């Protein structure tokens, strides 16, 4: 199994410190994957992980929640960012399966690399 | 080695062996929801801040990010919120800190978003234990307050004489908790002006920052609402390797 090299894409800061890559997409990958569906993946995987920082109406109810029952909740039951983690290893293994495999490219969870640059 | 503040707790025990059993016959009968709920409160967000990680880097090995790095001063310049701001090429660490984070020198480890570092509090404060410890000194302080304020009535409503016996138990909690309260109060309002201002710590040592400043300022109560009821995030560290897939080709 040969490697040629790793590409690496920085955060998108525009938007501030909230997890979302910058979409733009890369020179080095041209032919490789073309920019169409690279744009799909990362917009999609932005959305998850913008789904999993919400501050909706759940976000508070679980924090109150949290607060009463001094934190054991998160014991017994896993917190929203780690089931919105499991979802999304659940899409870049179906995606890296489904597209990059055949060519030739393959994705590591950010979560490795601490949600800082993500691995091709 | 390092140790703990266990005079703290020291001085919580004398209410809970004898300071106010019995006394609830005319007077205010709700005894536990003074001090007993505080304290376990307290307890509570004091352990989970002290044993936790608090958003430790998973130490980024060698050939990370870009090697091109010929002379470079070190750091790459970020334009958030269309306000720049300066970050540095880690050596140890070995990536780039993302903005709002940096070392803890002594503590040996590079993080994400840093406050302080203390002994007391034995590590560095992130964002994951943020809140734990806010909660923490905020149910401490509350606790303090309560005390000082209201759990006085063994004495208040007690005559002259106090002769003795149990009045001793609360004797030494009332100084205790006068030398106390005023480094606690005020501690407690400086990491509230922390909060209620985008803006913390290191960002206070900081007396450069003059101007359009504070580009992650948000808007006070989003502040409070991320640092309070936010989703907790998740370990960066020991989290369990996975497996390849294929040769791929
Ligand atoms: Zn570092
Ligand atoms: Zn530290």
């Amino acid at each position: 199994a040969p490697v040629s090299g790793k590409v690496f894409i920085q955060r998108d800061y525009s938007s501030g410190t909230r997890c979302q890559f910058q979409t733009k997409f890369p020179a080095e990958l041209e032919n490789r994957i073309d920019r169409q569906q690279f744009e799909e993946t990362v917009r999609t995987l932005n959305n998850l992980y913008a789904e999993a920082e919400k501050l909706g109406g759940q976000s508070y109810l679980e924090g109150c929640l949290a607060c009463l029952t001094a934190y054991t909740i998160f014991l017994c039951m896993e917190t929203h960012y780690e089931k919105v983690l499991k979802k999304v290893s659940k899409y870049i293994q179906e995606q890296n399966e489904k597209i990059y495999a055949p060519q030739g490219l393959l994705l590591t969870d950010p979560i490795e690399r601490g949600l800082r640059v993500i691995e091709i | 080695v390092s140790a703990a503040a266990i005079f703290l707790v020291g001085a919580t025990t004398l209410f809970f062996a004898f300071t106010c059993p019995g006394l609830s016959l005319n007077v205010s009968p709700a005894v536990p929801i003074y001090n007993a709920i505080m304290f376990l409160f307290v307890l509570a967000n004091f352990s989970m801040a002290t044993f936790m990680d608090p958003g430790i880097f998973p130490r980024a090995e060698e050939d990370e990010d870009k090697e091109d790095d010929f002379r470079a001063p070190l750091y790459k310049t970020v334009e958030i919120k269309g306000i720049q701001v300066r970050m540095k090429w880690c050596a140890t660490c070995r990536f780039y800190r993302p903005p709002r984070c940096s070392h803890c020198s002594v503590c040996d480890n590079c993080v994400e978003e840093f406050d302080h570092h203390c002994p007391w509090v034995n590590n560095c404060i992130g964002r994951r234990n943020y809140r734990y410890f806010f909660l923490f000194l905020l149910s401490l302080t509350a606790h303090i307050m309560g005390v000082f304020g209201f759990g006085l009535l063994y004495v208040l409503y007690h005559i002259e004489e106090l002769s003795g016996v149990r009045t001793a138990v609360t004797m030494a909690v009332m100084c205790v908790a006068g030398l106390f309260f005023i480094p606690v109060a005020g501690l407690t309002g400086f990491h509230v002006v922390l909060v209620a201002r985008g803006r913390t710590t290191n960002e206070q040592v900081t007396g450069k920052f003059r101007g359009g400043v504070n580009p992650f300022t948000n808007g006070c109560c989003n502040n409070v609402s991320r640092v309070l009821c936010s989703s907790p995030a998740p370990r960066y560290l020991g989290r369990p390797k996975k497996e390849k897939t294929i040769v791929i080709r």
